[PDB]
């Protein structure tokens, strides 16, 4: 319908798209300093592929306040990665390196367990 | 003699009461302080309980452990009847404490058996609540 | 962020001991939510139980008796001595004085022995409850507390003879960390950090609670606002807490220890074994607890570190 | 008399009633409803757009010198249209009193930060950012303060579960503290302590 | 006497409020205490005096500290003097256990009596608070005097019903004495 | 060792083919030797004259809550708290 | 076609893939102190496997393996390869036995035959007599009957020992 | 009676302390007895069985919903300025 | 207005900064149907797998009181519980 | 379960001795390695150095073994600030999600031999904050634990019981005899 709300850092969709592209540029610059410093077993190209996948799973949203909240949270993770402010255990959390993958076919899900 | 020569006399009395110089050396090696006091009790397991009100509160009542153990003493060797007397809960020793019960099902005292082959390990106390078929 | 030894930008990072306490309080009964407040503030405990109990009693519109009020006041000032001994020993370890740590923790262990005598636990007492106290004090606690309060003035005299007059302690405390009073008011300071900066504000005197207005004492006020003025203010709160302990040992009435709303306070064991409605009220107070009427309150006390508030 | 029943203060009731009517007269735009709860505490329910001037008024008026802001508390009520509510508790040393200023905030609607008025909020709204997830505009430093660095979601929101979504352990093939899906060894036994019979007849109206 | 910078009100005490005296006697006194270390020698004298004091140490484990009859330690399940276990499976203690350590499962026993078949206490989830001691209507669960029960293994700190019954059998005399000397306080 | 195959008073024992008996190769199983059933049927029933009797655990305030048992029905009437048996001739 | 031996509801697989659940495997991991054993223990404890870990030395060498499993899924045992009674106590309630026992150098108590051949025969024979379903003993890649020495005299005794051990297992 | 040093070392300690010394360490003569007679807690104001009813003692039901002050003034109405309380000088 | 000192961060700001502050002080038009799944921090598996039941809770048939009936509530679908092999909890 | 023996049975039994490995081992090299292990464990169970860690309230009890009633320096136990100069880390307090890599790094930088005392219910199994989001369910799942002090605040008597049981564990710890039988 229609609703009049206070905006968050952007009025229309174009400014929110510009802020998302600024996040992508800043994360691209921050990845080679993440790789050489954090002592993680991830190559720079794997880090950029993971950054692309993190943006791809949030391409589907359309609301500008949701997009700008995602921009604010991504800027917080960027600020927690410019200053080190973290350990190597939390950087690898995006890759989910400890969770063993689960099958998607119904026969293997039937054999393994009810989930 | 106003400087503590009577305390040296008390030390010599402690040495003669300990059973000799070798026995006082053994008591000072086992118990890290050498002290005198009236013998209050002797618990079934062979420990001895002394109490002297001359000392600081907390050192008034102490235990000399059983002579058959050495370098294995711990705080779990004190039985349940002398536990409140050693921890200053009651001023009444179990010799004249007629209120403490004695039932047929009260087990004897046991120490902490962790780190030992006879330790405790938990289990489910309820049996199985879902029964299978049993085709035969 | 340091240029040399001097700081340029000091940024505190917290949440390292974040336990999800308030969300957990949202899932428990008020009786179950009472031992949380022993684990909010670590070295003053009966103050936090007092603050949460005043929050629940203001929501329930019930009143504590005079004996429970004097017990709460006496143990609140005993709790104050414990926090200040903790603060003095911690500041002495941080500055470098190893000795008054142990010299005052002997007395602090005497007060935790007193805590174990009155409640059964040395530190986390669970003693002050909504509707009075849980248990009456045992017989003979008066002589022990009185002997301790007689000797503690001389113990503080020895600790002040070592620490207060020394040139190294003065050079390590004075003209250091000076906070102005308008910065103290604008940044929401409370307690000694208000009182060390010259601001006359003590929550035990302005908004009195739990029989602080039947006892008399002095409010210590600093002048400069540095570490030395706050240390002297803590020692003067220690001595005035000894004065309030003296007055509470001097006068207490004989009577009940808890309120007589049996739907709020749990019943005793004699009316448990004899009466029937007390068994019903026990069962519904220890299964689902009492029903607090709906509404909001904020009750604030004077903890030794500052104003301790509960918005319930 | 009645020794069990708590006796209130009549003069504090009269003073807070007069001051609440004074506040409702002074700001007809931002003050929405002034109420006086039991226990002699004044709650000034305000509009969201009046979050910053009213506190400034309560900082700077001659009969409203609420110099201390002791805490800001957030309450998550999911049934309302605007979900969160934000409670500012202010202490006045000159007149020796306290006030509560309550506002409402959506999950996406901003609040104007009170850091220009009271600097203690410089961390306090940060806690309301971390626990609930409301954005505070014109904040000098808005970051998560109490939770983990890689934490996702806001905990004291009522949509968040009690035990969280994830757990942490130590893993030797990665030599790191790793993040796993949450499995309790014993689940949280939820107790049904809802009252089946109503007790207070004055609160159903 | 040194003068006061700010006049004190009634009922308040001002610290660091005395002006330093500018007369020659006080300046010479503070100068002699400066160059000859007067307060340092006083602190050394106080410290050398407390060398000659008696230590407050107690010879653990031969000497143990003072306690109270109300002391909260290891949970234990009491029995009646007839020999029957006191617990009647009413689940008040688990309903009031604020960290949810106790787990109780029950059924009707073969003689028709209401009894437990599983009484578990997570001793790593306990906080030793005595709410189960106050909640218990038949005085079954108590806090025993034992606190020397440190284990080498995490599983030994999860008490079964049989371990609590063995603790109730072992610590029966001191628990009976404590509940004799404590019950009219509660 | 016979404590592995011993049965507790709740009728629980681990099977010989069960994997959960591998936890008892280094720590012994705790089975309480004092079963409550045997020690409550060892106590003889109490003969009473009155139509109703009261039970309080035999300790006063340290027993169970006081309950009243009717004895007009013939047989042994069991107190539901402590298990003491009353009878009227 | 493939029978299920246990037929006990406590013994079947239950829950999800986390550590607190049970995957129905009761695994005994021989040589869990070493380099492969830590990763094997961690991969077993990720799936919630109840593991019996027998150690031949000190408790401090295997105290680091309590991290991999949950409460009750790690059970330590004391064994020796010259004593079959401790191995019989170790594998008496095991469905899976993993043999990672090996040594790259000669020892004054255990030769290459005593650790790769004869100790493997003791473990495999005791596991076959105890009713263990599976046995996952390792080997080397270049095992041969007569491996010719490339540089040193007396070399390739390890490869021959692993070969003789793998055919005798 | 009480364990201490000989009075020469006591006088040395009293000289070095700068004050007369009272013993910090507790003793059995200075404390109360560990076994005490069994106490009787007295009843409060409403354990009388005759006069009291709960309806006159129910503090939980005497609370009310909060009062809208503008609405209260509108219902009840159809100099110095209002202060939140008494003026306290913290200066 | 007042003849006092003006605010320096508003007078000296660029016209693009005055337009930026006035646009954020206004009200924008948004749809009222807003999806907040990526913001709430829930994992995506619980988003695509769990089903939510909105219901009025059932009255206890042994009790005549209807105060706990007087609300609606959201509850989530019951997944698998199991017995841990150590000690027997759920 | 066995109980403590009756004093007649205790008089029938001989003295245990200091050595937990026995008097004789029927070999000269085994006896020499056992006595070297006895000397080494006497040097190691004497003066274990705990670590200044102090996460929470249980730490305040940790100063009550510093405080002169209990005196941990009587036993050789003395605090050191650096983890390199420490044998023991007393994990005592609530271990949260932000302190998981902190505790793992401080434990890993501490040199072998390593014994960890878990003091308090939060460090044992989470305790009163077990069902929360941020608290790690005990410190076992990150670092190994040798001693579990069970009280929520332990008495300092009960903490020194855990310290003395750790000293008895070090006294029974055998490495040279294991080397001879490996
Ligand atoms: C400023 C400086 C002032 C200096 C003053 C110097 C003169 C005064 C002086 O030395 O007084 C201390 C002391 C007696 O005065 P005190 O301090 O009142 O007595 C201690 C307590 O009051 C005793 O109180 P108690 O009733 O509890 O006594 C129980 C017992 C408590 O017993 C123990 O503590 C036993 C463990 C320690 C002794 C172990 C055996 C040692 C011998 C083998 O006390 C003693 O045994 C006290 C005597 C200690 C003798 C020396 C101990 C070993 C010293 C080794 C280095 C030299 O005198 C001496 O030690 C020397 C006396 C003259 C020389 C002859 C002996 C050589
Ligand atoms: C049995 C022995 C028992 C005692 C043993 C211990 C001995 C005493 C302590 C030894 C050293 C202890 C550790 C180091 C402590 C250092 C303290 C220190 O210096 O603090 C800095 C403080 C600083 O002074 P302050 O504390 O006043 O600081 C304010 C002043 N400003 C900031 C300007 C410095 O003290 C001093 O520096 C004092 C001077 C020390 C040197 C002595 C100078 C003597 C000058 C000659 C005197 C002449 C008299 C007149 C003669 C006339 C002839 C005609
Ligand atoms: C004379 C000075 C040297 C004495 C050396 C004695 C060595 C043997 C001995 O008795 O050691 C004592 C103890 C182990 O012996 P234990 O069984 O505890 O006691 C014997 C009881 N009759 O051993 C110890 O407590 C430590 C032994 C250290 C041995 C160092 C290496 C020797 C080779
Ligand atoms: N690169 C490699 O590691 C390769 C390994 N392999 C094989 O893989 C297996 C495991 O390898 P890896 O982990 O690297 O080897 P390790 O040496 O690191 O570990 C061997 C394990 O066996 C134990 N062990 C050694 N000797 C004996 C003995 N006499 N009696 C009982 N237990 C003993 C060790 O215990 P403790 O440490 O306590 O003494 C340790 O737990 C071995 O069979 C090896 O031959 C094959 C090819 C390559
Ligand atoms: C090395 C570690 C790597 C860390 C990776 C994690 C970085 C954080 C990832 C995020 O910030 S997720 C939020 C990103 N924000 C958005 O996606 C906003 C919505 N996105 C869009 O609308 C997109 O369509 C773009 C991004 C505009 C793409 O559209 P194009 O076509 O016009
Ligand atoms: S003492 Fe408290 S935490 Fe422990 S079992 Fe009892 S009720 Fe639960
Ligand atoms: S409260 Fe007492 S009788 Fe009731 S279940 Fe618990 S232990 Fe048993
Ligand atoms: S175990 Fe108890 S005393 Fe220790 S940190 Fe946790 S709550 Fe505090
Ligand atoms: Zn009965």
């Amino acid at each position: 319908a229609v609703q009049q709300v206070r905006p968050i850092l952007s009025v229309d969709r174009e400014e929110a798209r510009k802020r998302a592209l600024n996040l992508y540029k800043a994360w691209y610059r921050q990845i080679p300093y993440i790789v050489m410093d954090y002592d993680i077993p991830m190559t720079v190209e794997q880090c950029r592929d993971k950054l692309r996948e993190e943006f791809v799973k949030h391409r589907n949203v359309t609301d500008i306040r949701v997009i700008d909240m995602l921009v604010i949270k991504g800027q917080m993770e960027l600020k927690e990665s410019v200053e080190i402010w973290k350990q190597k255990g939390h950087i690898m959390r995006y890759w989910k390196e400890s969770q063993d993958p689960k099958p998607t076919d119904f026969l293997s899900k039937f054999i393994q367990g009810v989930n | 003699k106003f400087l503590g020569i009577n305390r040296l006399t008390k030390l010599f009395q402690m040495v003669r009461e300990a059973g000799g110089l070798k026995q006082a050396y053994l008591k000072l090696y086992r118990n890290d302080d050498l002290k005198i006091g009236t013998l209050v009790g002797i618990d079934k397991y062979g420990n001895k309980y002394f109490e002297n009100p001359y000392y600081f509160y907390g050192r008034n009542r102490w235990i000399e452990f059983a002579p058959h153990v050495n370098m294995d003493y711990d705080g779990s060797m004190i039985p349940a009847e002398w536990y409140g007397w050693m921890h200053y809960k009651t001023d009444l020793p179990p010799i004249r404490d007629g209120c403490r019960p004695k039932y047929k099902w009260i087990a004897d005292h046991s120490e902490n058996l962790s780190g030992t082959k006879e330790a405790y390990y938990p289990y489910s106390t309820t049996p199985n609540k879902v029964e299978a078929w049993e085709p035969k | 962020e340091l240029d040399g030894e001097t700081v340029m930008r000091a940024d505190p990072h917290i949440g390292l001991l974040h336990r999800g306490t308030e969300k957990l309080i949202e899932y428990k009964t008020y009786t179950q939510a009472l031992p949380y407040f022993d684990r909010l503030d670590y070295v003053s405990m009966m103050c936090n139980e007092q603050c949460y109990s005043l929050a629940v009693e203001k929501l329930l519109n019930i009143d504590v008796p005079l004996r429970a009020k004097y017990i709460r006041t006496l143990f609140a000032e005993i709790t104050r001595i414990l926090n200040h001994i903790m603060a003095v020993g911690t500041h002495a370890l941080d500055v470098g004085a190893l000795t008054p740590f142990f010299w005052l923790f002997e007395e602090r262990e005497k007060m935790m022995e007193f805590y174990e005598r009155v409640s059964g636990a040395r530190m986390h007492a669970a003693y002050i409850r909504p509707g009075g106290v849980s248990l009456d004090m045992p017989l003979g606690l008066m002589d022990d507390i009185y002997e301790f309060a007689s000797k503690f003035a001389e113990r503080l005299d020895e600790v002040e003879d070592v620490l207060t007059t020394n040139r190294i302690w003065v050079q390590r405390t004075e003209d250091i960390g000076i906070v102005t009073a308008e910065e103290a008011l604008n940044y929401g300071f409370s307690g000694v950090m208000l009182r060390g900066s010259g601001i006359k504000w003590d929550l035990r005197k302005q908004q009195p609670y739990d029989a602080y207005n039947l006892v008399n004492f002095d409010v210590p006020i600093g002048t400069k606002g540095d570490c030395y003025d706050r240390y002297l203010c803590r020692v003067e709160e220690m001595r005035q807490s000894l004065r309030i302990i003296d007055q509470c040992l001097n006068q207490m009435p004989a009577g009940e220890i808890k309120t007589d709303d049996a739907k709020v306070a749990p019943p005793s064991r004699s009316e448990m074994k004899t009466s029937m409605e007390a068994l019903i009220h026990h069962f519904k107070l220890f299964t689902q607890g009492y029903q607090v009427p709906p509404g909001a309150t904020y009750t604030a006390i004077e903890a030794p570190k500052g104003e301790f508030g509960v918005y319930l | 008399d009645k020794p069990t029943v708590r006796q209130p203060d009549a003069v504090a009731r009269s003073h807070l009633s007069d001051f609440g009517r004074y506040v409702a007269e002074c700001l007809p735009k931002y003050v929405q409803k002034v109420q006086l709860t039991a226990g002699d505490e004044l709650e000034v329910l305000i509009a969201p757009e009046g979050v910053v001037p009213v506190l400034q008024f309560l900082k700077d008026h001659h009969q409203a010198q609420f110099t201390n802001l002791v805490d800001i508390a957030g309450v998550d009520v999911p049934c309302r249209k605007n979900r969160f509510e934000v409670v500012y508790n202010l202490l006045s040393l000159r007149y020796n009193s306290r006030i509560r200023v309550k506002t409402y905030t959506d999950e996406l609607t901003p609040l104007d930060s009170a850091c220009e008025v009271h600097k203690a909020a410089n961390w306090y709204e940060r806690e309301i950012w971390d626990m609930y997830g409301v954005f505070f505009a014109n904040h000098p430093d808005l970051r998560r303060i109490l939770t983990d660095y890689g934490f996702e979601g806001h905990p004291q929101r009522r949509d968040f579960p009690l035990s969280g979504y994830v757990e942490l352990r130590y893993d030797d093939e990665k030599k790191r503290v790793v993040c796993e899906p949450l499995e309790l060894a014993q689940e949280f036994r939820k107790f049904d302590l809802s009252a089946p019979w109503e007790q207070f007849p004055n609160f159903r109206n | 006497e040194p003068k006061d910078i700010v006049e004190v009100p009634k009922g308040y005490v001002y610290v660091n409020n005395k002006e330093l005296s500018m007369e020659f006697a006080d300046i010479t006194d503070r100068a002699a205490s400066t160059m000859f270390f007067g307060e340092l020698l006083r602190g050394f004298a106080v410290t050398l005096a407390h060398i000659f004091k008696e230590p407050a140490t107690i010879n653990y484990p031969f000497e143990k500290g003072p306690l109270s009859p109300r002391f909260r330690g290891e949970h234990a399940l009491r029995r009646y003097p007839s020999g029957e276990e006191r617990c009647i499976a009413c689940k008040l203690c688990e309903a009031i256990c604020p960290a949810q350590a106790i787990t109780i499962e029950a059924e009707e026993r073969a003689d028709g009596s209401r009894r437990t078949t599983r009484y578990d206490i997570d001793m790593t989830k306990c906080i030793y608070c005595g709410f189960c001691q106050e909640a218990c209507p038949v005085d079954a669960i108590v806090e025993g005097p034992n606190f020397e029960f440190s284990t080498e293994t995490h599983e030994e700190l999860l008490y079964n019903k049989e371990k609590l019954l063995c603790n109730g059998d072992k610590w029966e005399s001191e628990i009976a004495s404590n509940l004799q000397a404590d019950h009219l306080y509660r | 060792r016979g404590d592995i195959e011993k049965v507790t008073h709740t009728g629980q024992v681990f099977d010989k083919e069960d994997y959960r008996n591998a936890r008892f190769v280094n720590a012994k199983r705790y089975v309480n030797e004092n079963w409550g059933i045997k020690l409550i049927e060892e106590v003889p029933p109490k003969e009473c004259t009155e139509r109703v009797v009261f039970c309080d655990g035999g300790d006063g305030p340290l027993g169970h809550p006081k309950v009243y048992i009717n004895l007009d029905k013939p047989g042994n009437h069991i107190c539901g708290y402590c298990g003491l048996r009353f009878v009227k001739k | 076609p493939r029978p299920l031996k246990t037929t006990n509801p406590a013994a079947m697989k239950r829950g999800t893939g986390g550590r607190s659940s049970f995957n129905g495997i009761v695994a005994t991991v021989f040589g869990a102190t070493g380099f492969v054993g830590r990763y094997v223990c961690n991969k077993l404890g990720k799936s919630g496997t109840q593991m019996i870990l027998p150690y031949r030395g000190d408790d401090s060498d295997v105290i680091r393996l309590k991290v991999t499993g949950d409460l009750g899924q790690v059970l330590f045992h004391f064994y020796n390869l010259e004593d079959p009674a401790s191995i019989r106590d170790a594998v008496k309630h095991s469905n899976v036995v993993i043999n990672l026992v090996g040594r790259d150098f000669e020892t004054k108590n255990f030769k290459f035959k005593d650790v790769h051949v004869n100790g493997a025969e003791r473990i495999a024979r005791i596991a076959r007599e105890a009713g263990v379903e599976r046995l996952i003993h390792l080997s080397s890649l270049n095992v041969e009957a007569n491996p010719k020495d490339l540089y040193v005299k007396g070399g390739s005794e390890w490869l021959k020992s692993k070969y003789e051990g793998e055919l005798r297992v | 009676l009480r364990r201490d040093v000989s009075p020469l070392i006591q006088r040395i300690r009293a000289f070095l302390l700068g004050r007369e010394h009272n013993l910090a360490l507790r003793f059995e003569d200075g404390l109360a007895d560990r076994t005490q007679p069994q106490p009787e807690i007295p009843d409060g104001p409403s354990h009388l069985l005759s006069a009291n009813y709960y309806c006159q003692r129910d503090g939980r039901r005497e609370v009310l919903p909060p009062i809208d002050l503008v609405e209260q003034q509108k219902q009840l109405a159809a100099s110095k300025l209002p202060t939140p309380g008494k003026v306290y000088a913290w200066d | 207005t007042d003849g006092g000192p003006l605010d320096p961060k508003t007078a000296l700001a660029r016209p693009e900064e005055l337009e930026q502050r006035n646009k954020l002080s206004g009200k924008i038009t948004v749809p009222t149907a807003v999806n907040l799944s990526p913001i709430s921090g829930v994992p995506e598996e619980h988003i695509r797998e769990r089903r939510v039941r909105i219901h009025i809770p059932p009255k206890n048939a042994m009790q005549s009181g209807t105060d706990n009936v007087n609300t609606w509530q959201i509850e989530f679908d019951n997944r698998e519980r199991w017995e841990n092999p150590l000690m027997g909890w759920a | 379960q066995q109980t403590l023996p009756v004093a007649e049975v205790a008089q029938n039994l001989p003295k245990k001795g200091y050595s937990p490995f026995g008097t004789k081992q029927s070999s000269v090299a085994e006896w020499s390695l056992a006595r070297l292990d006895d000397l080494l464990n006497w040097g190691r169970k004497g003066s274990i150095w705990p670590l200044t860690f102090g996460l929470a309230c249980c730490a305040v009890e940790m100063m009550h073994i510093a405080a002169p009633r209990y005196d941990m320096d009587r036993y050789g136990v003395v605090f050191r600030a650096s983890p390199r100069q420490a044998d023991v880390i007393i994990v005592a307090g609530t271990l949260t999600n932000k302190m998981a890599p902190a505790l793992r790094k401080v434990y890993d930088q501490m040199p072998e031999p390593r014994w960890v005392i878990s003091m308090g219910s939060c460090a044992n199994g989470g305790g009163y904050y077990h069902y929360s989001y941020s608290v790690v369910r005990g410190c076992d799942r990150i670092i190994p634990v040798d001693i579990y002090v069970p009280g929520c605040p332990p008495t300092a008597e009960a903490l020194m019981y855990g310290v003395l049981q750790l000293q008895k564990k070090v006294k029974r710890m055998k490495t040279l005899q294991m080397w001879y039988r490996k």
